[PDB]
RNA sequence: UCUUAAGGUAGCCAAAUGCCUCGUCAUCUAAUUAGUGACGCGCAUGAAUGAAUUAACGAGAUUCCCACUGUCCCUGUCUA
RNA sequence: CCCGUCGCUCCUACCGAUUGAAUGGUCCGGUGAAGUGUUCGGAUCGCGGCGACGGACGUCGCGAGAAGUCCAUUGAACCUUAUCAUUUAGAGGAAGCAGAAGUCGUAACAAGGUUUCCGUAGGUGAACCUGCGGAAGGAUCAUUG
RNA sequence: CUCCGCCGGCACCUUAUGAGAAAUCAAAGUCUUUGGGUUCCGGGGGGAGUAUGGUCGCAAGGCUGAAACUUAAAGGAAUUGA
RNA sequence: UACCUGGUUGAUCCUGCCAGUAGUCAUAUGCUUGUCUCAAAGAUUAAGCCAUGCAUGUGCAAGUAUGAACCAAUUUGAACUGUGAAACUGCGAAUGGCUCAUUAAAUCAGUUAUAGUUUGUUUGAUGGUACGUGCUACUCGGAUAACCGUAGUAAUUCUAGAGCUAAUACGUGCAACAAACCCCGACUUCUGGGAGGGGCGCAUUUAUUAGAUAAAUCCGAUGAUUCAUGAUAACUCGACGGAUCGCACGGCCUUCGUGCCGGCGACGCAUCAUUCAAAUUUCUGCCCUAUCAACUUUCGAUGGUAGGAUAGGGGCCUACCAUGGUGGUGACGGGUGACGGAGAAUUAGGGUUCGAUUCCGGAGAGGGAGCCUGAGAAACGGCUACCACAUCCAAGGAAGGCAGCAGGCGCGCAAAUUACCCAAUCCUGACACGGGGAGGUAGUGACAAUAAAUAACAAUACCGGGCGCAUUAGUGUCUGGUAAUUGGAAUGAGUACAAUCUAAAUCCCUUAACGAGGAUCCAUUGGAGGGCAAGUCUGGUGCCAGCAGCCGCGGUAAUUCCAGCUCCAAUAGCGUAUAUUUAAGUUGUUGCAGUUAAAAAGCUCGUAGUUGGACCUUGGGCCGGCCGGCAUCGCGCUCCUAGCCCGGCAUCGUUACUUUGAAGAAAUUAGAGUGCUCAAAGCAAGCCAUCGCUCUGGAUACAUUAGCAUGGGAUAACAUCAUAGGA
């Protein structure tokens, strides 16, 4: 029976010590300050960070001039630079270890909407994402964890169908208009 | 089990067939033929997966039963035919010739050739020995048997065969310093010049080859294949002139192709 | 508490020693006053009157199982 | 604070006559289906030689060929004994634990009122006592006073 | 017999700069800066050095030796009090 | 994320466990559930039992057609013209699929070997004499199914008989030289012969012979062979060496006669090679158990010889002989709720546990045993027999095998539709058309995994902290909220025209019109003493009911029970149970401990085992910018690699260790590229004027142990120049 063969895995991990004031309030800091749906999203971010830091740690373990070191060091660095998650003049493969979950949370599309305006709130940013109000190049995106690359960051803009930036007015508009008319 | 296995499952398929994983349960199961059937490509993989002239099993069946697809001088309507190394696949309606060679990363390309270097093929010999009534004959890794061999053509050597006279026209003596290209393992695809050959009693003979630009490697005898005498090949090499390039180098090629446009 | 010189110790048992007695329980059997194994306030067990076991042996006593059979159902016939 | 016997309730396991019992296997032997191979066998069925005979007959040409049968070989399957293993019954005997608001003591912890204890032997309702040797985990790191 | 020095003994007195839960130890040190070699041996307290099996013994017994079940402590060193 | 926290005490420092904490592609269950993507699902218990239906059949121009049909329809000569259903023949049914019962050096993995073997087929090459006294081929047989007809039986793809008719079924039987050579051999002349004529394909077996050397006219392979192969003498009651079938016609008369003829195929016989493979087979490697120390051997155990059998090696078996084989380096035996592996969970490292299951290998089809056909089977969707089970019987008989798909019973903590489909992936057949419960699609599916809704924004307000003076005020900025307050915006859940999807529907993706007032388009799970986050709230109960993983709470003021408010952690998920990983430096090789907490044997000897003192030149240099080559006080090389007399050449102690190389199945994992919208994923896809095509990718790593190969000789074992039997 094929389609048994389609792989799939887990994306987060529940924390080791469930009830800690320090971690609990730090995670509430982050979840409220980025307006997230729950702490699953945050835990995905530590999982991705854990993955990349394991890779970077293993790369730093080796020595330079080692072709394995150079190759996926450069691959990891160009991945980071495509996500703009490192700044210019900062490609050293240690500033990958330096970065923290705030960096990933800052690239999510909600945050980018908030920082480009067009939301008037970060929770308003999330909802605008999920009501098909925003495209990237031409395709309307509704996943608030979209992880925009800088080559797409410049022209993140409304859809051509959303009432705010595109075409016809919404259903509340048209009910009010038709009962006025 | 209790007989020959007549189904082949896609994951069990050779890794150089490139074929995907959710594409189905089964793979073409290349029929018994003239080439080693783990080192081969079915003509269904030649048609549907590489050239895309069809889109289904049945459309490839239409292709082959039209009698167009002609291999090695004679049409082969089998849809699991084990076409392999320097088999020439011709199509009269497209007037288009192909020859099957390894590319440097261990897989099979269909290199176009014109008619003059499609009138003939080139293959290595397995062994030359006598037969009934003392008539000598030689055996090739393409399976072909040739009687009355030239008294100098010996084992492991290479021979050209036209498709009309259907016999030998010339032969490369497998020896030190002639260009080869490995046909199996991790070094397969890479052409190069034999630079040394050491023999150990009772085991595989080791062939040390040097590529056209400095790199050196080793290989077992069953995998190497002389092409031409000296450095010059007697066959049209693919877009990579048999040099396997390190991953860093191939990253630089794509970076340079990006920054050139 | 009376009393003895001492109060039946180790054991052991309805044992060939237990009257009550066909003791009580379990096992054996369709059925057992029999057999074995336990229980012991034992009419009246017991320590070289030797006590308790004990492989081998027994023309020793007792119970059961298998084979075998006119011992029996049930007699018949043959021979000297 | 605390040790043990005894009395009671409950749990768990032990020994235990019962030629105990059940399930499953394994081995030897007895019997042996069936197939394969083999020996004889010859139901019928093929130029239907020849008599130069009137679709017939005997001499018939050899070859096929079934039932049956013989001897091997593989050998299920049943039967008896032996034996292994897993569970399970057992009058009675005797352990451990848990419980409670029990009886008898005072064994141990102070020099615990007989210092404690280890090995071995005997005894006693119970803890325990004593004999011989040892140790301090002693109540003495000490006789030049 | 007095003095001084070597080895090899049995020990002792002072001190941590060490070690240790401490008591204490110049060997129980050179241990999280963890590795000289080697044998035996422990894995909470009971049940228990018990049952069963084996084996040795004249016997007492010795060597080898579980489980079920039960339990939340048992235990070591030192402090204060009684 | 390389981690700890509560409990022995009046308190302290410990050894130490108990409990907590987290995961499980790990099952059950409880509560709950709106959307998308993905997709395990009668393995654990019963390799227990099965109603029903299906799952393997097959047709081209090319083996067989007025037996009976359909379409053409005849100048009434001949066709059966063309379509062919039934049937014969051939081939496949030995694959697929399902399960894990048996099985612990056995299967299996890595690595060999077959010079020790069979292999339908593919692909390629290949093939004289059939009798004629080797002096060029020499003759054509009935019967059989389907059909027609008569029947038994209650009966089944049970079954007898009559009449017909074929072959690529069956059975016969024409043969292409010089005969090259081999042996006989009349006479001639003497022969060393001429020889006149008489005996000789390919396969099978046996036997002889050849299959060639070394420096002063020899010619295949191997690392290794009496090998490949040749010649010979024969030998077989010889399998074989074509009585087959298609179209397209089309050069030219010898008797102008379908005439001399001729190509392209289909099938088929045999041989060799190839391939698909198989079957054996070498080395090393597997869990627990010593309350499993001896096991094997009369009857095969270990070996030898000769044979038999096999396709083939072989005690596989037989006859004879020898007395051997394994073991404290764990045999034999026993357990396994044990198929092996790729791998899964967890992981700082090391590890621990698991692996029925979709990939590979093995084994079974109720339990054993035995065989036909066939290239391939000890087949079970084949047969025969027994045993267990069971069905129909008209009571004689007959049919059996779901651990195939679905479904039913039982067993259980535990597991879905008696659906659709050949369109994809492939397989299969005589085959472009048939078939395919393989396989895909759909329904049930909180197994697991992914994205991710349940509101957002504004001023009003009793208000609530600075900031404009900050006094003395007062209202002010992000809005913080009790606001069912007020307000218009946004949308998908859902409904749904349509289209798209699809083999046909369905889902998804698009989207006409509909689709939010906060009561609803309502989020739950568990907890609120400590650990451990969150009540020194209120009412009830009163050592009861009950809670509580542990410590403990409850004996009338319960922070602990039963309730309400509030709150908390997680959130479409969470609790519970068991097993397992972590914690656990509480299994410790890294990495524990033994005076007193559990633990040094009473003491010594002692074999295996483990461990073993020091010592042997690369000592100093050049040379060119980590190393080549050099020289010094370098046992030689004839031969391949061998200088513009000369670097860097064979054989004449083992191993470990270590470097590099090869071969190493994919899937899994790591990891490169790639905007499935992200993500789990997947292996695609991206750019042309996104107008009759370009550029393509579909990397790379790991892979311990065993094996092969190259460089080193420090470290470590073995063997050993003192009899010189040395060079
Ligand atoms: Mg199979
Ligand atoms: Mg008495
Ligand atoms: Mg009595
Ligand atoms: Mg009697
Ligand atoms: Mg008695
Ligand atoms: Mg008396
Ligand atoms: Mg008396
Ligand atoms: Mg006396
Ligand atoms: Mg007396
Ligand atoms: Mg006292
Ligand atoms: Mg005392
Ligand atoms: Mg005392
Ligand atoms: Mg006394
Ligand atoms: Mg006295
Ligand atoms: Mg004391
Ligand atoms: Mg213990
Ligand atoms: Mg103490
Ligand atoms: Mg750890
Ligand atoms: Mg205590
Ligand atoms: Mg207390
Ligand atoms: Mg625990
Ligand atoms: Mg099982
Ligand atoms: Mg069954
Ligand atoms: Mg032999
Ligand atoms: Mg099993
Ligand atoms: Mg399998
Ligand atoms: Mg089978
Ligand atoms: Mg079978
Ligand atoms: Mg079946
Ligand atoms: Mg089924
Ligand atoms: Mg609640
Ligand atoms: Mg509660
Ligand atoms: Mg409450
Ligand atoms: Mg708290
Ligand atoms: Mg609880
Ligand atoms: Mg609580
Ligand atoms: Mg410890
Ligand atoms: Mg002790
Ligand atoms: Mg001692
Ligand atoms: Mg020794």
């Amino acid at each position: 029976h094929v389609n048994f063969y389609r792989n799939y895995g887990k994306t987060f991990k529940k924390p080791r010590r469930p009830y800690e004031k320090e971690r609990l309030d730090a995670e509430l800091k982050l979840v409220g300050e980025y307006g997230l749906r729950c702490k699953r999203e945050l835990w995905r971010v530590q999982y991705a960070l854990s993955r990349i830091r394991n890779a970077a740690r293993h790369l730093l373990t080796l020595d330079e001039k080692n072709p394995r070191r150079i190759f996926e060091g450069a691959a990891l660095l160009r991945r980071m630079n495509r996500y703009g998650l490192l700044a210019e003049g900062q490609d050293k493969l240690d500033y990958v270890l330096a970065l923290t979950a705030e960096n990933f949370l800052a690239r999510r599309l909600q945050t980018l909407v908030f920082k480009a305006g067009m939301a008037k709130s970060i929770h308003h940013a999330r909802v605008l994402i999920r009501q098909r109000h925003i495209r990237v190049g031409r395709q309307i995106v509704n996943v608030p964890s979209f992880m925009v690359r800088v080559e797409s960051e410049k022209h993140i803009d409304f859809s051509l169908t959303s009432p705010f930036g595109g075409g016809p007015a919404g259903r509340v508009k048209r009910k009010n208009q038709k009962k006025a008319s | 089990a209790r007989g020959l296995k007549k189904h082949l499952k896609r994951l069990n398929a050779p890794s150089h067939w490139m074929l995907d994983k959710l594409g189905g349960a089964f793979a073409p199961k290349p029929s018994s033929g003239p080439h080693k059937a783990r080192e081969c490509l079915p003509l269904i993989l030649i048609l549907r997966n590489r050239l895309k002239y069809a889109l289904t099993y049945r459309e490839v069946q239409s292709i082959l039963m039209q009698r167009h697809i002609m291999v090695d001088g004679k049409v082969r309507t089998d849809k699991t035919y084990p076409a392999g190394f320097m088999d020439i696949i011709s199509i009269p309606k497209t007037g288009e010739n192909y020859r099957l060679l390894y590319d440097t990363k261990g897989r099979f390309r269909l290199h176009s050739v014109r008619d003059e270097d499609a009138k003939f093929k080139l293959c290595k010999v397995r062994s030359v020995q006598f037969g009934q009534k003392g008539i000598p004959y030689l055996n090739t890794y393409d399976g072909r048997t040739i009687r009355y061999p030239d008294p100098l053509i010996k084992a492991n050597d290479t021979i050209k065969l036209d498709l009309e006279t259907n016999k030998i026209v010339d032969f490369i003596k497998f020896d030190v310093g002639n260009v080869v290209m490995v046909t199996g393992g991790r070094n397969t695809g890479r052409v190069g010049v034999i630079k040394n050959r050491e023999k150990h009693k009772g085991t595989f003979e080791t062939i040390h080859v040097e590529d056209a630009q400095g790199h050196q490697f080793a290989t077992r005898l069953g995998n190497v294949f002389t092409i031409g005498k000296g450095t010059k090949p007697w066959v049209s090499l693919p877009k990579g002139k048999g040099i396997k390039l390190t991953i860093i180098e191939e990253q630089r090629k794509r970076d340079a192709a990006a920054q050139a446009a």
